């Protein structure tokens, strides 16, 4: 999902990247 | 791995729900047998190490929805049931040892049962977080459980305690100061897990610094909160969260260090990395005699230090571009007192999973209620002990 | 490279050696022309940057062996020549600036001429040690020259000054305290070269530590020695050997460090390496205002620091086996005051090359001496300035 | 040459080795 600011987010609330 | 302090479960005397001339009829007579068996099913689960949260959710749903009948009524959500003051429940306290506390209020029984379930959730997370074999998926559980627990505690505190008749005594779990500390502790503990993850996936040093910093603030807050209780019982606990805020602040300075070096600022990249290792030193000073300090709950031996394996690289890397500057090995000029940190973390913060009790059981109908005739009411067992491990 | 402080050469008025009715005959008349031209050949050499030591050895041999006739006699080595008090020589001083000092003694002229040659030797070593192109072979010269110089100075001090009539004045080169400092300085300077070599050929760290330590003791001693003179003239010099003993003590702790680590002793491997770099810091503090402090001689800008390129490895290597101990980056427990060093060095110590003047010239025969008739003895030029560079 | 203790010595008074 995304957070309030519009950022793709880990289930843990963290940012998501490689 | 992960290590969290755990105060003991609450214990309670058997409640039979046996009223004699007062219960007339099959439906009312049934519901007292359901309250009896369902409360007991919920109680055996606590002691039981075989129980997953979906089992737990169910067992609790059952009871609490049957319990509701004694508190509020199915007709007006605003008006209270005639049964609220009928039964007297005897519960012990996490910090109070073996000493039971009793009230004839169904709110007391509910707030206390629920409290035990929220406590349960954390214990499940805690036992599950001890293993070395932790799976990405099993972390989502430990983490989720801590939020389910922080949510329950929150609910009990501000939606429920207000309803109690007698005020709660200082040092009892049903005191809102003591609950406030659990909510926070739970939130903090979750974030520990997040940190553990963020580190493992190589996220940005600024992130892990802020997340670890805000986490130290939590044990700060829960130390201040708890601070109002006589040191006899809160002693060991207060030392452990005093210890934890300290262990996680080390992470703050450490991981903040990499945010200075990379920023090409040396003296405060050092004074900080020093500060981190000064603190990790004091942190273990605190572990050692928290182990000495007596209080409720088992002593958890802190496990993971990759802290060094992290500091190590930073130290190596730092001296590399700073060799011409403050050190090597004799440092000047390096600032006397440590660099202030006010950092907010935008990622990994925990919001308690909002909780609500299940609505009153459909088994409660006006007929089922009128079949308890209080007009016909005319020795005690003792609290069955927990015996944890 | 190498850097040594150099006080200015001594200057002297022309001495013609012209006596009129006093010199009767060809041989005596010849010898005064040889003393005249030979002293002047020796003097032009000082100012001259084209002169190698084998040229110098010769020019000096010539003069001093002709000069001897005025001091002692060819018949009895124990009895003194009638000419010793005949001529009056006017010499300036390294520390005294432009102010001449005069004596009618041939011993004064000899001790002072020789002093200038010993001074010369060092200057030759010094100029030769400035280049970056230094050859293994050219070092043997710089080194040998310093010992030839330390030897001459020694000789003058304890074999010759005693013979002077008037006592020597404080702050004059012909004072035995001032000479004692030169001998030592010379010995020290040589050893610097040895160190520079020992380092380059990778000799054992224990060695270079002890050699560098004993060298710092030398500038210690030459600071104490010189310490008895009014600060006006000795100011700059005293700061430079104060500076040097300090720069070489850094080497001591540094190179001693590698003798602890390798010995598996950490806290004092650190406290020392720190001490080394604490000192190398103060050493440059001393260079800077030695440059400010006014005194005779040019200011030599200190060149080589591989010191860091050395400390660097030690620092890196030290933190490697000590990472689990005192540091990293926050050090405890590291001893408050610095570890005492008393070390003697078995290799590279300098003994002054023993010096002696050449025996009196064969040109002096009783007839050549009796041909100076003192029975027939009945305005001044001024000291021709040095103008060094 | 050698020194007093019997050790092969560099012209510089140092020990001698590869």
């Amino acid at each position: 999902t995304k957070n309030k600011d519009g950022v793709l987010v880990d289930e843990f609330g963290l940012p998501q990247i490689p | 791995t992960h290590w969290f302090h755990r105060n003991p479960l609450k214990a309670t005397a058997p409640v039979s729900f046996n009223y004699y001339g007062v219960v007339t009829g099959p439906s009312a007579s049934k519901i007292c047998n359901d309250l009896r068996s369902s409360r007991a099913r919920l109680l055996e689960l606590f002691t039981d190490l075989s129980c997953n949260p979906e089992m737990m959710k169910n067992a609790a749903d059952s009871y609490f929805s049957l319990l509701q009948g004694f508190i509020n009524s199915l007709d007006e959500s605003t008006q209270e049931s005639k049964l609220r003051y009928i039964q007297n429940f005897k519960w012990t306290d996490t910090l109070q040892g073996q000493v039971p506390s009793a009230q004839q209020d169904a709110v007391f029984e509910l707030i206390s049962m629920g409290f035990n379930v929220a406590l349960w959730y954390t214990k499940y997370a805690s036992r599950l977080a001890g293993k070395e074999n932790i799976t990405e998926d099993e972390a989502k559980e430990v983490h989720r459980s801590l939020k389910i627990a922080a949510g329950i505690f929150k609910h009990l505190k501000e939606s429920h305690l207000p309803k109690l008749i007698t005020p709660a005594e200082k040092g009892r779990d049903l005191e809102s100061r003591l609950i406030e500390a659990y909510v926070i502790q739970c939130q903090a503990e979750a974030q520990e897990v997040t940190i553990a993850r963020a580190i493992e996936l190589k996220h940005a040093p600024g992130l892990i610094a802020a997340l670890a910093y805000e986490t130290a603030n939590f044990y700060q807050k829960a130390d201040h909160t708890l601070s109002s209780l006589e040191p006899a019982y809160s002693a060991k606990w207060r030392k452990y969260l005093h210890l934890k805020m300290c262990f996680y602040t080390a992470y703050a300075y450490c991981y903040h260090g990499e945010t200075l070096l990379a920023s090409d600022k040396c003296g405060e990249a050092i004074r900080s990395l020093q500060e981190a290792e000064k603190l990790y030193a004091k942190a273990e000073a605190l572990c050692k005699e928290y182990g000495e300090t007596k209080g409720p709950g088992p002593t958890v031996k802190p496990s993971g230090h990759l802290f060094f394996r992290k500091l190590g690289n930073l130290v190596k890397n730092t001296l590399e571009k700073c060799q011409r500057e403050n050190g090597f090995i004799y440092f000047q000029k390096i600032p006397t007192e440590a660099p202030q940190l006010e950092l907010k973390a935008n990622y990994g913060l925990v919001e308690p999973i909002p909780f609500e009790f299940p609505p009153t059981s459909v088994q409660w109908t006006p007929e089922t209620l009128a079949a308890f005739d209080l007009t016909k009411r005319p020795t005690k067992p003792k609290p069955e002990e927990e015996v944890k491990p």
